């Protein structure tokens, strides 16, 4: 149960954000006036992680040089922090087969791709996990999803129709669609291969992707005998799916908390708002994670840090955040 | 060696210096003519002097308070029961000490007393006290959000005096009378009151009005406040809601008059309840409820 390796998939969505990441690394980036690697950490610390592992190639020296800088280089650290640095540009498969030609791949690795803040606890996922395992011998990996805000509305990127079971938790079908944004195809494909198996059938749509996942050793030999893979999300799981080897199990875990990856511009401003309000139920700013930081709580969803001034008679409306050294001036809405 | 006269030297001067503290530092400097040695030639002529402070003494209980600590202070300073003279030297050393003192406790104060201040709260501030100023200034001073509040206070002109020191401030500040302070409940957060003596129970003896706006407060459920320093101790405890030693009028109904000559007369200074008051600020760390007894137990012991 214990003793777990940590992969952390970063600089993979440069350009996504087309007009920023081109000086600067991807990750790096401050989400709430802090650095984004920070938050992802802290969440594998309470996870349970014994040894990091980054990978880098899109300004890699930067990445090596707030390494040092961090708090996890000290000794005291569980987990430290050796880099995979790689030639420029390659898929997610490439990277996977860089790794087991390296080879540190021991047992349950986790494997997490972009960066995810989210309040669940996880050692209940990890027992569920080990149990389903020891069920039967060909099981794969875990996916992690999280029930949407009743209708999908503001999802137009990755609005993924997951048909599932009740019984087992498994994927049936994954596909994308524009429907929302383009009126080109507003349309539902379900394949006959499990349906005399299931029996019982439930489609949904209301399902955010956190991209968090609890990885067997079985999956890096996966990927170096079938190349043809690249994504981890649209071919893998339908080859898995479709019977690319036979008889085999993978998890989909649903929990009513919330759960969002970053990925766009708009759904990034949208969890922020989350993490300013009261959404995650430990993660908040007041508690200074970065040690450097020195943040206090106020009334009505107001953050305020240490040396921050504001001048008189200024009507402030709801939920706002100050960072350290700031020096506001008069008739501000 | 005189006494009255040093008083009255100190009148224009203030806002550096401290009455009280000034008073302390006469009665030290009239004690090292006389000899400490000898407590028969010393105490005697410091209790004379004291009984002539009292004659002169209009309308004030604080420099009998701060004599009375001087002299419990100086009976302290014989306990060690070894040679006369260090103790006779470091008696000496405390008069100017007391003066150097007072500064320590004002920076003791700016820096647990700014912890107090709230995002958007407005304050009301009464009574000539420079300690509340101090705090109000040293509060500017760390960049918080906050208003001030001037009431119009009617003994020689003590609230527009406020305002005015109030304004070379760079605060915006608006002036309510003393009658008119009743309706202003909700826009002011917490009620900050300034004083001239603090009495056994934890009672407040200040100026022209505090009783009436202690009241207020409790009807309101607003906070009630004392800011102080460390010298305006009296072992006292008044008998009735309002009863004080005083050389001006208590009520005097003034005779048929047409040309009129004699019409102002009545309360001057007013005593506060214990019950009333919510937080007490001073320099001795942080202390509130019933602190001040303890303390003249400690001093007294009788």
């Amino acid at each position: 149960e214990d003793r777990l390796q940590a992969v952390v998939l970063t600089d993979s969505y440069e350009t996504r954000f087309m007009p920023l990441t081109a000086v600067k690394p991807r990750c790096l980036l401050p989400l709430a006036n802090v650095p984004l690697i920070e938050y992802t950490l802290e969440f594998l610390a309470k996870a349970g992680v014994h040894e990091v592992f980054l990978i880098c190639s899109s300004h890699a020296n930067q990445i090596n040089d707030y390494i040092e800088n961090s708090k996890w280089n000290l000794p005291w650290s569980p987990f430290k922090i050796t880099t995979i640095m790689s030639p420029e540009a390659r898929c997610t498969g490439d990277v996977m087969r860089d790794l087991d030609n390296r080879g540190i791949i021991t047992g349950d690795f986790i494997l997490v791709s972009g960066d995810v803040l989210t309040n669940i606890d996880f050692s209940k996922m990890l027992e569920f996990h080990k149990k389903m395992h020891l069920q039967d011998k060909d099981h794969i990996s875990t996916m992690c999803l999280s029930k949407a805000s009743t209708y999908p509305k503001t999802r137009t990127i990755e609005p993924a129709a997951f048909v599932l079971d009740k019984s087992t938790s498994r994927c049936i079908y994954y596909q994308d669609l524009p429907l929302p944004s383009s009126r080109e195809k507003t349309s539902i494909q379900i394949d006959p291969e499990l349906l005399d198996n299931v029996d019982e059938f439930v489609i949904r749509n209301d399902l955010i992707d956190c991209r968090i996942d609890i990885c067997t050793s079985h999956v890096p030999l996966i990927f170096q005998e079938n190349f043809d893979y690249q994504s981890l999300r649209t071919d893998f799981v339908k080859g898995v799916i479709s019977s690319d080897i036979l008889g085999k199990h993978i998890y989909a875990y649903l929990t009513d908390e919330y759960a969002v990856r970053v990925e766009s511009w708009q759904t990034y401003d949208t969890i922020s708002q989350d993490f300013l309000g009261r959404w995650c139920y430990p993660l908040v700013l007041d508690s200074n994670i970065q040690d450097d930081q020195t943040y206090s709580y106020e009334s009505r969803h107001i953050y305020k840090e240490k040396d921050v001034v504001l001048a008189q008679s200024c009507k402030i409306g709801k939920c706002t955040a100050i960072g350290s050294g700031t020096k506001i001036g008069e008739g501000t809405k | 060696f005189n006494i009255t006269e040093t008083y009255l030297r100190f009148l224009e001067e203030d806002t550096e210096m401290t009455m009280p503290i000034a008073a302390i530092e006469a009665l030290v400097t009239l004690l090292r003519i006389k000899t400490p040695e000898t407590a028969a030639e010393m105490i005697n002529t410091i209790k004379s002097s004291t009984e002539e402070l009292i004659k002169s003494i209009p309308n004030s209980v604080s420099l009998r308070a701060g004599c009375d600590i001087f002299m419990r202070f100086v009976l302290r300073n014989l306990h060690l029961y070894g040679d006369w003279e260090n103790c006779k030297q470091h008696l000496i050393e405390n008069g100017q000490l007391f003066v150097s003192r007072a500064k320590k406790s004002r920076n003791k104060i700016a820096e647990i007393g700014v912890d107090f201040i709230a995002d958007d709260d407005i304050i009301l501030v009464h009574g000539y006290s420079r300690a509340v100023f101090s705090l109000l200034n040293h509060a500017a001073n760390k960049f918080i959000r906050f208003r001030c509040v001037v009431t119009e206070s009617r003994p020689s002109k003590q609230g527009n005096q406020l305002y005015t020191l109030l304004e070379q401030k760079g605060i915006p500040v608006t002036l309510i009378v003393d009658s008119a302070v009743g309706a202003v409940i909700d826009k002011v957060d917490k009620v900050f009151v300034g004083a001239e003596g603090v009495a056994e129970s934890g009672g407040i003896i200040n100026l022209v009005g505090t009783y009436s706006v202690g009241v207020l407060a409790h009807n309101a459920r607003k906070p009630f406040y004392v800011v102080t320093e460390s010298h305006k101790f009296v072992r006292m405890f008044p008998l009735s809601s309002d009863d004080l030693p005083m050389a001006g009028p208590p009520l005097d109904f003034t005779r048929r008059t047409d040309d009129l000559e004699d019409a102002l007369r009545g309360p001057t200074i007013d005593y506060t309840a214990q019950e009333y008051i919510t937080a007490l600020i001073t320099d001795l760390g942080v202390l509130t409820p019933s602190a001040v007894s303890e303390e003249l137990i400690k001093m007294w012991y009788d």
